[PDB]
């Protein structure tokens, strides 16, 4: 059981990348991560890749062989890990566990998605729901999370304005992020008056379809020292995972993600810290409501109070007395390339905790030196949490 | 020895008035209303078809029969608009009511007489003792050709009848049945075509009236009866005018024919027309009432029935929705939404 | 095609399972009881189609097939026996609210293009 | 109590060998012949259709019954290829045999079981005393999709059966009938499409064998019989393989199932398949022979029959053409002329 | 870095299972595996699932959540691993590495596939090839392996009779397997005269489309004694994986699978044994030729000689026993479960389980190896088992 | 649809890449040279459509779309420049053999149903 750290991170831009092919994408992210980590191609012992769509966007399965082949790293083992929108984080956790085992010392964990090549992306994103008992009946993926918002609004009295403030903050933060898909300011009225997708959600509440790739280099905490200076090394204190019912209608309470509570609690326990010590958090906010719910499930505020926290802006970077959430703009503003998001989430914590120049204009305050990420598959069926620290 | 143990009906909620169709095609709506004796017609939801309508009617008939659908030994669906060209509606209906697997089934085709053909089949199997109960359905989601006069009447609806052998369970008793059939090219459709073709005024005297009146005269001769022996009557109703002409020709008065006539506010539901009209008669009829029912289908043929109502009728009428209640629960739509629902817009 | 046939009795007739060990009704039917797992003993159970709206949404831009229905109501119905299902509701968009009593109805859910199979199943209708 | 008073068959004269289809599409004919147990199939003349085939078979059955067609009180035609989408074949057949006008009729649809469904209807109407004789026909001019495996088996043919009540006139007697029906999407066609679609390997065990074997076991339970009680058998025969697998599963030997199997040289005539096989059995059977007949239709459903032959069989066999004679009076054609006849060439 | 062992194995029948759903299958395999291992549902700490088809067979992605949900094991972490026909072995290797790491002690590795629900399975199996540069141009998956067979025949002079004997043996072996899809004996003539799919291969050379599921319970070698008798424990000596070009045309040599040579060599090193010490081998023989090539690449015979050693059928006492269960051709090839099944057979063979009583190979040394291949060779995963830790 | 557009220059014109560092021609074009990776510097390169059969197969039961072509020849061609490609060969079944010289040809490779897009690309023809 070895301690695992992160030595490098690389990322493409997230958006509608017509020029860049799916193969061309993962390479660009891999080279950036290799360069950042100061390692050679030969130093990589294994790769773990996340991609939800795979055969739905392009008809291509066996993407691991494709990626290793075209990256030029044959014969290193490459493995694809899938959990819908959580494929990225699962690829990391697989990479971490492979380092901890002693079988590999340096491992690339990356994710890639090319959603623009399909005519209608809806069918792919709906794969994360139960095909027979949710999709079959016409429950689109935005409509599922909209029914969560409705129940959350019913139980706790969240108002559409409070929900819409999440989108305003996200976009403001995204203007400070070069790799973000949307770099423009918005207002409450623009969010609320945007075209509706699924009541009560509007186009300005929903994350967009995105192409992109991101990659991390994870390494044995001790070996990390030969490639990187002791500064700028970030340690993975915990990599936890949980499961919940795939269908929203099978949830005991749809206003919370049990798998996040289970995973986050386990991570806090292993890291020997409390939610109060987290300086920056990256949550899965593909439909805003999901951002509020996770802020509660991770323990930053009491159930039903997320709306009150967002209205006052405590999650904002500028706000000093509270954890800073989605400094990059989150999934809504920075972009949501399904397979790469879980990797990107962690890459931001890496920059934020290492005070990298990449996030210089969105640098959150670091009183304690801890960050946490929550990546969700579908409506909550799978949650993966990663807890990082500047201290081993 | 043979009778109806239960019956049920269904009509969708959308309607369209003559005015909304005439407005679009540049015709005088009053002339049409008066010419056809029709005010509005029914329209199915885009998620509704003959199968769903048949299931609604069948399920309602089971409520009235008060029996276990497992006992049904035959399911027959008569229609002109089976959702598949090759896959039986009747099987889907049997599965949807729990009659499967120990039963026979078939889908029936004979223009607007298909539905009543199944009643005669159920009569045979029950009377012969080959089955204990049989179900006969007549349902359609008719589609009239845009711009043609049939678009003012082509509507959606259906009704189911369960036939049985047990006096204690009969709400009505068959006194006799008779059929008149020839080869007549008054109305037809070829496999490729979307809408049917017809012989215009050949559809009237030589076809509808020939067969309806010969069939009505035939069963009364078979039964030894006159128009005076019947309390109620119902004929095929492609429009209100044909129905009334036929009814008056045989000597029936308004009080005798009024209940069976639904087309003016329902439209022509084709194989569901007479079954639905008969069902409204049964929703109103009293013990001992004698009914003359005569259907019509193009090709051509008519099925006549002589039925007497029993004391059990009052026990079951409220066990399911009444045909007038279904007909009056309605929402109006304009022509644009209608052609959208019916799939009449080239897309 | 084969998948519809396997769930026809559930989609047509709302027939689920009841675990004898704990008594909980399950719909859609389950192969294993999550609470008793191996000690659970499942029996066939016929549900009434009655339930109440637990939550809902209004789908304004669905896939092209649903163009006739747009905008349509989608909901999670809590059935009286216990289970919850996801389904559309046949009502106007200004008549849906949480707690509204509804009733299952056999309707045409989907069609696999012009050549493929038609799929039937439950849709919920408000009851007055 | 109920029996067959007369029966008749028809097959057109043109044939096409598997070799001629495979040649065009680039397949091994020997593999197909062995895989399907099929050598050739029938082809209707371009001036022939289900109606004409139904008429030929109906007229032959009248010869064997030796009765006056005016006495026929119902005519039912079961098919998949009714010449019209909306105009009843059954009416044309009644007119063509002189049965009109005092009769009922209907066109039947239930994939390849439509034909036998009509037999059960006639049994009911005759047994209940509602009619004196009824006719049930099963006929088709099947069309297989060019390039698909069904093109090797999709053929034309039909057979008619007249049902009666008079012991002196019965050539065979129904001992009992039973039907197994569920909702199974193994095979279908949508109204717009030219050729059907299917679930490939799903058409076998969960559909054909489920229904054929459940229908067979069921009637044997109803009748209290075993395979040994029967002299002859006939099952649905979409190919030779399915037939023989089913027959051998139930314990029938070649001598018992040989007569009912016609597909290897006739093809699959769909709703006429079992009706035709049954007729070949009757052309060979002796007094006292007991027959098990089980049809299958996609949908799905099967109709089982338990029949005993009487001494009158040998009086009527030669009163019309024998099914084997029709099957062997043949003219061969190649693929080009075949697609010309069948209307498979775009224009 | 902990040692990992196998304490239980469960499997469904492999074939055309119309009534059994995708859910019904993985459960049946999981409960059998749990029951054999004598563990409770709660004792599972994590699950690793292989399923190539996923959303191409049924349209369902996010299978991990679905399987954990319907198995009743929420909130246990469940993860899907994909490498085409190698997904099964990859799920095992992932499970192994998680036990070795110390994060999980008891982990289920399973695979499941539901190929009958699609009308045409070819498009899915072709997913393992390059869609843009192989499938696009009409190279069906059987046609790729046929081109391997043609090149192998060109270089080494393999004759169709020699290749066809592989299939005769497989089917004979499968008659002793209850879970096999095909339980009938065949002959050389029946194989060679079967309908051709892609020259030179015939229908009797190609594995069929199959439904099925299989699952293993892997555990820490020390705790294993807590659930199982020391007798019935099999130890995982090595779990290796390698990579090759996805497209056949990009291969340096088409007659060999470099990723198998790389992976098998690495496994032999870690276990500190040679190919001569393997008693039983399970190889990926979806098209027969692939079985011959792997027998060479694992080091049991010289390149190009596989045809000659198989013609003699080396019942045979002094040679390694290959695919005792019938292999992929005869026992069935449920893509995601195959890699699991392969190992489950080695587990049975090495523990002398009743399940393989009628097909029991002689075990002089107590070692078995499995080779699971994704596609035409782009991914290979090898597992080396022993009765000794 | 978009993925055809990206590879049109390769499929239509056989335009690949040549790595300056080692000189190896690559077709299909590669973003990274496997032998030099980063230190490889790739340049546009026009290949002649000439090559030889390296291996082949005859597809006897392909998907429905290819029904007109069945049985067809599939092969891997070794191009004179070095790269190998997978493609069909327009020759008779009994005329294909390893080592036969061939030449690329612009042909209709596939079509996305009746409504979808037509995709063109290379097919190989024997010489003399
Ligand atoms: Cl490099
Ligand atoms: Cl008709
Ligand atoms: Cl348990
Ligand atoms: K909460
Ligand atoms: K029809
Ligand atoms: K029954
Ligand atoms: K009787
Ligand atoms: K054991
Ligand atoms: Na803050
Ligand atoms: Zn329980
Ligand atoms: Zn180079």
């Amino acid at each position: 059981m070895r301690d695992v750290a992160i030595i490098g991170y690389g990322q493409t831009k997230f958006g509608e990348l017509w020029e860049d092919s799916f193969r061309d994408l993962i390479v660009e992210a891999g080279v950036k991560a290799i360069k950042d980590a100061n390692v050679d191609g030969g130093d990589i012992d294994a790769m773990y890749i996340g991609n939800m769509s795979g055969g739905l966007f392009v008809g291509q399965e066996h993407i691991a062989s494709l990626i290793a082949d075209h990256a030029g790293l044959n014969p290193v083992p490459c493995t694809r890990v899938e959990a819908a929108c959580a494929s990225g984080s699962l690829a990391l956790r697989s990479a971490v566990l492979s380092v901890a085992s002693g079988h590999h010392d340096v491992v690339l964990a990356g994710g890639v998605e090319k959603m623009t090549d399909v005519e209608d992306a809806t069918a792919a994103i709906a794969s994360a729901s139960d095909q027979e008992w949710e999709a079959f009946f016409g429950a689109t993926f935005p409509s599922l999370y909209a029914m969560m918002a409705r129940r959350y609004m019913y139980q706790y009295g969240l108002t559409i304005e409070e929900l819409s403030m999440w989108s305003v903050i996200a976009h403001e933060n995204a203007t400070k992020n070069k790799y973000a898909q949307f770099g423009f300011k918005t207002t409450l009225e623009q969010v609320m008056n945007a075209s509706p997708v699924a009541d009560p959600l509007t186009l300005m509440h929903c994350s967009p379809v995105s192409d992109g790739a991101s990659a991390l280099i994870v390494c044995d905490a001790d070996k990390a020292e030969e490639f990187a200076p002791k500064d700028e090394i970030i340690y993975i204190k915990a990599s936890t995972q949980a499961s919940d019912t795939i269908a929203l209608h099978d949830r005991e309470d749809m206003t919370t993600l049990n798998a996040a509570k289970v995973a986050s609690e386990k991570a806090y326990k292993l890291a020997k810290i409390a939610p109060e010590k987290i300086d920056v958090a990256e949550v899965h906010d593909c439909f805003a409501i999901n951002g509020l719910i996770l802020v509660e499930d991770l323990g930053f505020c009491k159930k039903g109070d997320a709306g009150k926290v967002i209205d006052e802006g405590k999650i904002r970077i500028d706000y000093d007395d509270f954890v800073t959430v989605n400094p990059s703009g989150g999934l809504k503003a920075a972009g949501h390339a399904l397979g790469a998001t879980g990797i990107r989430q962690v890459g931001e914590l890496y920059w934020q905790l290492k005070q990298d120049k990449e996030c210089k204009d969105r640098q959150a305050t670091i009183k304690n030196g801890y960050g946490i990420a929550a990546n969700v598959g579908g409506t909550g069926g799978t949650v993966c949490v990663h807890l990082l620290s500047d201290k081993r | 020895d043979i009778g109806i143990v239960g019956y049920g009906s269904y009509i969708p909620k959308y309607r369209i008035k003559v005015e909304e169709i005439a407005k679009v095609w540049g015709k005088d709506p009053e002339a049409i209303k008066k010419g056809l004796v029709v005010n509005e017609k029914s329209v199915p939801s885009p998620d509704e078809d003959t199968a769903t309508i048949a299931v609604e009617a069948a399920r309602n008939a089971v409520k009235r029969a008060g029996i276990n659908a497992e006992k049904i030994g035959a399911v027959y669906v008569g229609s002109e608009s089976h959702p598949y060209a090759v896959k039986p509606t009747s099987a889907t209906v049997a599965e949807a009511i729990g009659a499967t697997p120990d039963l026979t089934a078939a889908d029936l085709e004979f223009a607007c007489k298909a539905g009543t053909a199944g009643i005669q089949m159920c009569m045979g199997l029950v009377g012969s003792g080959l089955i204990e109960y049989g179900m006969a359905i007549g349902a359609d989601t008719a589609q009239g050709a845009p711009g043609d006069a049939l678009e003012y009447t082509a509507s959606a609806g259906g009704a189911a009848y369960i036939i049985g052998n047990k006096k204690d369970e009969m709400i009505a008793v068959f006194n006799g049945t008779y059929s008149y059939t020839t080869d007549t090219p008054d109305f037809w459709r070829r496999e490729g075509q979307s809408y049917p073709k017809h012989g215009g005024r050949f559809t009237g005297e030589p076809a509808y009236f020939k067969h309806v009146l010969n069939a009505a005269k035939g069963i009364m001769e078979k039964m030894g009866t006159t128009v005076k022996d019947y309390d109620y009557c119902v004929f095929h109703q492609p429009n209100g005018k044909f129905y009334i002409k036929a009814a008056k020709s045989l000597g029936f008065t308004n009080e005798q024919y009024k209940y069976g006539l639904l087309t003016p506010y329902l439209g022509n539901t084709y194989s569901g027309a007479v079954p639905l009209g008969l069902s409204n008669i049964l929703d109103h009829a009293e013990e001992g009432a004698r009914i003359l029912a005569v259907s019509y289908g193009s090709g051509a043929g008519s099925d006549a029935f002589d039925i007497t109502v029993t004391e059990r009728i009052k026990e079951v009428v409220d066990k399911a929705p009444k045909t007038l209640d279904l007909l009056n629960r309605k929402k109006y739509i304009d022509y644009a939404v209608y052609v959208k629902y019916r799939g009449k817009i080239k897309i | 095609v084969v998948r519809s046939w396997r769930h026809m009795k559930e989609r047509y007739n709302l027939i689920g399972t009841r675990c004898k060990t704990c008594g909980k009704v399950y719909f859609p039917s389950r192969t294993v009881c999550p609470d008793c797992r191996r000690k659970g003993e499942l029996e066939e159970f016929q549900l009434s189609g009655k339930g109440k709206i637990y939550t809902y949404s209004i789908v304004y831009a669905p896939p092209k097939e649903f163009n006739k229905l747009t905008p349509y109501v989608i909901a999670i119905v809590e059935l009286e026996e216990g289970p919850k299902v996801t389904a559309q509701v046949d009502c106007d968009i200004n008549k849906i609210s949480i707690g509204i009593p509804v009733e299952a109805a056999f309707r045409r859910i989907k069609e696999d293009g012009k050549d493929g199979i038609i799929s039937y199943g439950y849709k919920f209708v408000p009851i007055t």
